[PDB]
């Protein structure tokens, strides 16, 4: 029989529930915020031909933007909600000839991922992205 | 026509030995003259076919269709005719063998087209039947496993013979 | 010195003897009447075999769901295995898992629960090694966990499990759930207990004072497969009610003299109420968390 | 048709010819009439060559059921449990003959498809082939391209 | 070869993992010599329902 | 110091025809692996050695290519048959030697 | 109605015969069956034997003692087997054991005995028996004929020849209905053991050899599912054996098998019988 996630739970426990999950993600993005203080993995400087990681952003909106010749140009806003990279990949592991990296983004509910992917984001020390 | 299911319900058994198998009770039930499709009551059966006899009855009630209402009526009748005349000791304790839908007597009406054409309507009629069983449901098939692939291919490969010769 | 297996065989042949004893003392069927006054399906009158009936068989009588569902049963108000013998004619209840007030579930869920994992415990530890079973506090579901006392060799008094060797523990809890026994029940006399039990002297204390607290010196004992324990009370018909099990941690009690009594607590949820990994994960925690009576 | 019907390989009964030959058949029931027209021929027979051929088959039983049929028939069983029931129905006394024999010839296995006209439970004497057949060895058996 | 009829049977059906080099070779040569043996014509107990097919690995 | 075929493999044939050279006499004694052409045959503290027993479902697409790259097959030999074909099927089929 | 009577005649008979196969009758004996005459196939049985029985001792040979039971309890609504039983089975054996232990001097005892318990056994008997239609002269109490019954029936014919021949014609008649049983099998898939292995250093330690080496003669695969194993074994740097198989292990103990094969005279090259 199919079961969610606040089927046995009474009306003083939904709350509670939800609460304390609430509070662990906001406590493990506090705790994620200081890489560098963490372990920094070596930082290169820019070499020519090389090609570093994009982002994740949620598409926010349209806004117009002047310049100073007085032309219109119709911008995007998009907001980086939180991006995390997530996983490394070298380049023997990936087929590929470049390696990769995944970057997640928008934070989404733990009783809506699956098993697997709460495994890994248990492990990771951070919540699910979408 | 012929009414075999209901002389199926009752022939009679030689008295057991007290040393073998209790030999679980069958019971035969029909419906006949339905007025609905045989291969709706088709759809059905095929639904409650090796379930249980309360889970049969749970789908039956919240199903939406005619044939189950009809065929739900028929398995409770079966079940009462089950534990009130065969000696099956709890109500419960029943499963469902066969569930089938046959084809029943039809009848031939027009159909007024356009033009001056005509087509024959046919009243759809249609048996039920359903034979229940005493004792637990059988468990389902398992799926068949990657190591029982791999023996049946080296059985293949250990029956291979040199042919067309001596 | 009786090996762990003939010790095993030689319980099983009392059980069993025991059991036959009293099916030999009810020969002829007698039927005595049984009054289901449960809310649902009122004044319902099952017509039984005396010492011989079960509530389950009053259940499969009613119902599929009333099986599945009903996890005890209250025979005249009092708590009854769904697979004891009914001796009386009486009135049967049964109870869930989801009712207004399931302590009574809740007691004999967490008492199987514990039982269960001092067989594990039991059959986990090597044949060089020597095990021997205290009790199981009847601790409330508000702590967390099931508690096993376990005295243990003095050549493992500084061992500590790791948790590769809790996640064995957990696996062999899970063979049991996936072998799905049924919780055999037996009345039986505190003589016949003592003999049963004669070659530990813990279970003696516990069957000697069970025969002190009642007047006919009548106790429990339970089965599932070959491993008979000594009861509080009623338990839940089969071990496939647990669907999430856990042997979470394992702890050492305060006097180390004059022998080391070791805490094994476990915490488990059955099928019906099985929770969300989240939330698993947080009672995982507060299991492996001290649980002190 | 071959698809279409059974099919067996060639066999004996006990490996029959090996130390003795033994006879096959074992009974002949004779279902004649009377009066039949269709029966002329089965009474010429049972008049005539019935007793030459029971003294040349002395482990044949042979019965002769002499009673009103329209159909004279032979019923041939074989020590393998093997039961044969032929018309011998409006033919003449050398026909009959001719059947009759043929039945005492026959062994009781069945007249289907026999694969592989022949049969034998030793095949090879030189072993038979495998691979490593006609292939030659290596010094410490290498394999191709080993770093030893 | 007084061989069992399972050992024996297996012994002559099983498969051969043949190595070819290719280093300046022709290969419809090459492609003519592992059609062969990919479809076991080299065996004397061919025949086509029978998989007698050997593995062929070209370098 | 001729010989019409090497022989090191299967047998050491030697041909010869009788006087009258009536027939054909063909002497071939098996040949025998040599010792030194074969090669020598190859070769939790507390708790139980608990027999590891995990044995995982895959669905029908990984299995079945898992199993093709056991046998080296296509998948077609692994995908299921119909109730006509499992029923056509001969159960007991003749069996001579 | 269409007129006529063959049509309709033609087919109530194929109505007989599908009713007959989709209800098929219990078995009954030929004896119940109509044409029957129990002197005449009597009679025939020796003669399509091509021996010279007794006829009393025949009767007697075939008489069984269930058969008597049966026919008090049936008057209350004469020799039995026992005799003749024990001598065709005790010359079966004695006899047996010679010819196996003159065709064949290097079996020891163990296997000798098993070859004869083989041909002596449940199976190779029945089937004889059932073949040579002993089955439907025996007089017994159920039918089908128990297998226990129809063996000790068939000895009992054994005994009957003895006793009405002499021992070099039953010797004849042992010989073909028996070595062609044995005809067209294995040692050990007559003979069953379990450490060839075992046998095999035993032997080769009482004829004063020194104990196999198992070594890789030949291998393919070996990493796939379907590898080849020819494994062989050496003595004093000798081959003595040789065998295959799907894994090593496999192969060794088929290599011990063929080494037990040419040791003791049954390999499968060995000259045939003479008849």
């Amino acid at each position: 029989s199919g079961t969610w996630w606040d089927e046995h739970l009474s009306e003083e426990n939904v709350p509670f529930i939800k609460q304390l999950v609430s509070d662990e993600d906001k406590a493990q993005l506090a705790s994620k915020l200081c890489p560098l203080k963490d372990e920094p993995w070596p930082i290169h400087p820019w070499e020519p031909g090389s090609f570093r990681v994009g982002l994740i952003a949620l598409k926010l909106g349209m806004m117009p933007l002047w310049t100073k010749d007085g032309q219109k140009h119709v911008v995007t806003l998009l907001q980086v909600q939180d991006c995390h990279v997530l996983k490394y990949t070298s380049k023997e592991n990936c087929n590929g000839k470049m390696a990769t990296l995944s970057v997640g983004g928008k934070t989404v509910s733990r009783f809506r991922k699956a098993t697997s992917i709460l495994e890994f984001y248990r492990e990771l020390g951070l919540p699910p992205k979408q | 026509i012929s009414r075999k299911w209901e002389k199926k319900n009752k022939i009679v058994y030689p008295p057991q030995l007290p040393g073998e198998p209790r030999r679980p009770a069958e019971i035969y039930h029909c419906r006949r003259q339905i007025k609905y499709s045989k291969d709706k009551m088709w759809y059905l059966a095929k639904l409650i076919r090796g379930m249980s006899i309360d889970q049969a009855l749970a789908q039956l009630e919240f199903n939406d269709k005619k044939g189950a209402k009809i065929i739900k009526e028929v398995l409770l009748e079966a079940q009462d005719m089950a534990v009130r005349d065969h000696n099956v000791e709890f109500r419960s304790n029943l499963y469902i063998a066969e569930s089938t839908s046959g084809r029943g007597q039809c009848l031939k009406r027009i159909r007024y087209h356009g033009r001056g054409r005509f087509g024959i309507m046919e009243k759809v009629y249609c048996h039920y039947f359903v034979k229940l069983v005493e004792g637990p449901p059988p468990p389902p098939e398992p799926p068949k496993t990657a190591v029982a692939h791999a023996k049946e291919y080296i059985q293949q490969l250990r029956s291979r013979t040199i042919v067309h010769t001596l | 010195q009786l090996s762990p297996t003939e010790l095993t065989e030689m319980r099983n042949d009392l059980f069993n003897k025991e059991k036959a004893r009293q099916l030999s003392l009810t020969p002829r069927t007698e039927k005595i009447e049984v009054k289901h006054v449960g809310k649902t399906d009122p004044g319902t009158v099952f017509v039984m075999n005396k010492n011989i009936s079960t509530p389950y068989s009053c259940a499969m009588h009613l119902s599929e769901w009333y099986c599945r569902k009903s996890i005890l049963a209250l025979v005249d108000g009092q708590p009854w295995d769904m697979y004891k013998p009914l001796t009386k004619s009486c009135e049967i209840k049964f109870l869930t898992f989801k009712d207004c007030d399931p302590g009574e579930v809740n007691k004999a869920y967490w008492r199987s629960c514990a039982m269960m994992m001092g067989c594990v415990i039991e059959r986990a530890f090597k044949d060089e090694y020597m095990v021997n079973l205290v009790r199981a506090p009847e601790v409330p579901v508000i702590s967390g966990a099931f508690c096993y006392d376990v005295v243990l060799d003095s050549k493992l008094d500084e061992w500590m499990p790791t948790k590769e060797n809790l996640r064995s523990f957990t696996k062999d809890a899970h063979a049991l759930i996936y072998k799905d026994l049924p919780f055999e029940t037996l009345e039986v006399e505190a003589k016949v207990a003592l003999e049963i039990f004669q070659h530990s002297k813990y279970k003696v204390d516990f069957i000697e004072e069970k025969a002190s607290q009642n007047p006919e010196r009548i106790v429990k004992l339970h089965r599932i497969g070959d491993f008979i324990d000594v009861s509080e009370g009623p338990l839940i018909p089969r071990t496939s009610i647990c669907f999430q099990y856990e042997v979470s941690a394992v702890h050492n009690l305060q006097p180390t003299q004059p022998s080391l009594i070791r805490r094994f607590q476990g915490v488990s949820l059955p099928v019906h109420l099985r929770a969300h990994f989240t939330i698993w994960d947080k009672l995982l925690e507060r299991s492996r968390k001290m649980v002190t009576e | 048709t071959a698809r279409g019907t059974p099919s067996r390989f060639l066999a004996s009964v006990l490996h029959n010819g090996l130390g003795r030959y033994v006879q096959q058949l074992q009974r002949l029931s004779f279902s004649v009439s009377r009066d039949g027209a269709s029966s002329r021929g089965a009474r010429e027979f049972v008049e005539r060559e019935v007793i030459d051929f029971a003294r040349r088959n002395p482990g044949v039983v042979i019965y002769v059921n002499s009673r009103p049929c329209c159909v004279p028939r032979v019923v041939a069983e074989y020590l393998n449990g093997a039961v044969r029931e032929e018309s011998i129905h409006c033919k003449s006394v050398e026909e009959i003959s001719t059947l009759v024999q043929k039945l005492a010839d026959q062994s009781g296995l069945d007249v289907i498809r026999i694969r592989k006209p022949f049969h034998t439970d030793n095949p090879s004497i030189q072993g038979q082939w495998h691979p490593f057949t006609n292939k030659p060895t290596t010094f410490r058996g290498l394999r191709p391209r080993e770093v030893q | 070869s007084s061989f069992s009829r399972a050992p024996q049977q297996w012994a002559t059906f099983a498969r051969i993992w043949y190595l070819l080099d290719g280093k300046m070779q022709p290969p419809g040569k090459l492609a003519a010599m592992a059609s062969i043996r990919l479809q076991g014509l080299h065996k004397p107990v061919y025949h086509a329902l029978s998989d007698c097919g050997d593995h062929v690995v070209i370098m | 110091t001729y010989s019409p075929l090497p022989d090191d493999y299967n047998c050491n044939v030697e041909l010869a025809l009788t006087s009258d050279g009536r027939t054909i006499v063909c002497y071939h004694p098996s040949v025998d692996i040599p010792y030194e052409h074969t090669k020598p045959i190859p070769r939790d503290q507390v708790l139980k050695t608990r027999l590891e027993e995990k044995v995982e479902h895959l669905e029908e697409g990984p299995m079945i290519e898992q199993l093709s790259k056991m046998f080296f097959t296509t998948k077609h030999r692994w995908y299921p048959h119909g109730r006509y074909h499992r029923c056509r099927k001969n159960l007991n089929p003749p069996k001579d030697r | 109605v269409k007129k006529g009577f063959r049509a309709a005649f033609r087919f109530q008979k194929e109505l007989e015969r599908q009713r007959l196969l989709r209800c098929p009758p219990p078995p009954v004996r030929r004896s119940e069956k109509p044409n029957w005459d129990y002197h005449a196939e009597i009679q025939a049985f020796g003669h399509r034997l091509q021996e010279n029985f007794s006829l009393d001792l025949l009767k007697t040979a075939f008489v069984n003692s269930c058969y008597i039971k049966s026919e008090e309890a049936k008057r209350q609504q004469l020799k039995s087997n026992q005799e003749l039983s024990e001598q065709g089975t005790s010359f079966s054996q004695t006899c047996l054991t010679q010819f196996l232990e003159d065709e064949y001097p290097d079996m020891p005892t163990e296997g000798i005995k098993n070859l004869v318990d083989f041909l002596t056994g449940e199976e190779v008997v029945c089937h004889v028996a059932r073949n040579l239609a002993v089955e439907q002269l025996t007089l017994s109490e159920e039918f089908p004929v128990p297998p226990a019954v129809l063996q000790q029936t068939f000895f009992a014919v054994i005994g009957a020849l003895l006793q009405s021949s002499g021992p070099e014609r039953t010797a004849l008649f042992i010989r073909d209905f028996l070595i062609t049983q044995m005809t067209g099998k294995e040692l050990f898939e007559m003979w069953k053991i379990i450490n060839p292995m075992g046998l095999l250093v035993e032997e080769l330690k009482k004829r004063n050899v020194s104990a196999p080496e198992s070594r890789l003669t030949r291998q393919s695969g070996g990493t796939t599912a379907l590898p080849l194993y020819f494994v062989g074994l050496y003595c004093d740097k000798k081959l003595i054996a040789e065998g295959p198989g799907e894994t090593v292990l496999v192969a060794e103990e088929e290599a011990a098998r063929v080494a037990l094969r040419k040791l003791y005279g049954f390999t499968e090259n060995r000259r045939p019988w003479n008849y």
